């Protein structure tokens, strides 16, 4: 899920390395 | 301390501390050839192969790669597949191999080497509160919830564990069950638990249940620096910039949009009203558990700074004018869309998660009485035709008490002061 509106989500952002 | 060394590598200590010397004194492609040559003349030492994996892991910081990385991640693997592995070596070999999976991304590669982990040190609690994260991570929060009900089950007081237990609980809606959790949790001081999303989601539940001691967490949330202030408590912040909780349409420096949304408002009003009636599944409900109750439906247009090609085709006009104006079609860290409200409908105090956008509400279809908005200290309403413009990091919070439907149209735009560069690079939410 998307942190479109709150901050709901453990973790708002992808992780994608470097 | 650590007991690194096995019987054979204490016989090799004076080649392997040679290497590791190299690493420590920053001469990473010498210290990556030494462990090389190791690896090659001792196959079998676990010590040389966990050198390589660090200086691997050192020269994918240096060179920036998730290549090198990747093949530090597989030699630290390597070091687990070798016989007679101290069991201090074998622990920090999977646990960093876990990490750098999770730096890049590799969440179900990461919870596989946790679980693994979990069953090589069945003892080791530290290591299933780490398996819990990684079910986080990847959204799976059943079995994150089995994992620390297990942690509390046999160290019931480890507040690590009650702060995510709490975390699960509050996402479920569990809000009276989370708060104890949350709060013995934060006040355990363990390692990790002072942690921003905690302080945040104790004073949520707690401003919920009608518990005004909610301030007081956000108040000390403030003071250990997880919050901007006691009213702005996003987490995914840029430092210093400006933090107002209601704008104008000057002082955001966006009139040319603004004008054009005012002017415009009639096309944008009718394209959401045919898709009230003859497209409604395009408004989907709100789903983040913002509600107390009522009824309140959303439209998207754009999202991280992508155009939803089919969700355009049924607001093509407004789709159309909104592609002249970057600053939102490119607000990576925002949405725009269309958000209806129906009468009975009680949304939350709550915040976004960034201070990196502003929020331009147009009015569409506002009935007469029976609708505002909060947001920190100042409560505004809606006109037809014009744009309110707030910062959503502040909290706010909505009431739809009118006698019919209330449809707004939410565009949100990047703050002025973000710099192209800025804009560019910080990841999207
Ligand atoms: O009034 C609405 O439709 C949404 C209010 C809100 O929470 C927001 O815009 O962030
Ligand atoms: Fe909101």
């Amino acid at each position: 899920g998307k942190c479109k509106n709150g901050l709901g989500e453990y973790t708002c952002t992808s992780l994608e390395g470097f | 301390k650590p007991k690194l060394l096995n019987k054979f590598d204490k016989t090799i200590k004076a080649e392997l501390d040679a290497a590791e010397k190299l690493r420590k004194r920053g001469k990473i492609e010498e210290a990556v050839n030494a462990f090389k040559e190791l690896v090659r003349k001792y196959p079998q030492s676990p010590r040389a192969r966990y050198g390589k994996a660090q200086c691997e892991d050192d020269l994918a910081e240096k060179r920036r790669s998730n290549e090198v990385l990747r093949g530090a991640i597989e030699t630290y693997q390597e070091v687990a597949s070798l016989p007679d592995v101290p069991a201090d070596l074998l622990k920090l070999s999977l646990k960093r191999r876990s990490d750098r999976q999770q730096f890049l991304g590799h969440m179900r590669g990461s919870l596989l080497t946790l679980q693994r982990l979990v069953q090589l040190f069945p003892n080791d609690t530290s290591l299933k509160n780490d398996l819990g994260v990684g079910y986080l991570l990847i959204g799976d929060n059943d079995n994150a919830k089995k994992v620390y009900e297990e942690v509390l089950s046999v160290t019931p007081n480890d507040g690590f564990a009650k702060v995510h237990y709490g975390f699960i609980l509050k996402a479920q809606n569990k809000i009276a069950e989370s708060i104890p959790y949350l709060k013995e949790g934060i006040e355990s001081g363990d390692p990790g638990t002072d942690d921003g999303r905690f302080y945040f989601h104790l004073g949520d539940a707690m401003q919920r249940v009608g518990n005004k001691e909610a301030y007081k967490w956000y108040e000390l949330g403030h003071k250990r620096g997880h919050f901007a202030s006691v009213w702005q408590r996003s987490l995914y912040n840029v430092n210093g910039l400006k933090a107002q909780p209601w704008w104008t349409p000057k002082e955001t420096g966006y009139t040319e949009l603004v004008k054009s949304l005012e002017r415009n408002w009639k096309l944008i009003r009718d394209e959401g009203l045919a898709v009230m009636d003859k497209a409604k599944g395009l408004f989907l409900p709100e789903d983040e558990n913002l509600r107390e109750k009522g009824d309140w439906s959303q439209f998207t247009l754009w999202q991280q700074g992508r155009r939803n090609e089919n969700a355009c085709k049924g607001a093509p006009k407004t789709c159309t004018l909104l592609e002249k104006f970057p600053e939102t079609t490119g607000c990576r860290r925002g949405q725009i869309k269309y958000s209806i409200m129906h009468p009975g409908t009680h949304v939350w105090p709550h915040t976004g998660p960034t201070n990196c956008r502003l929020r331009m509400h147009l009015g569409l279809v506002i009935p007469k009485e029976g609708c505002k908005i909060r947001c920190a200290n100042e409560t505004k309403t809606w006109e037809e035709g014009k744009v309110l413009i707030f910062d959503d990091s502040f909290e706010h919070e909505v009431w739809q008490d009118a006698s019919s439907f209330r449809l707004i149209f939410i565009v949100d735009v990047w703050h002025p002061e973000l710099t192209p560069q800025q804009r560019r690079s910080l990841p999207a939410i």
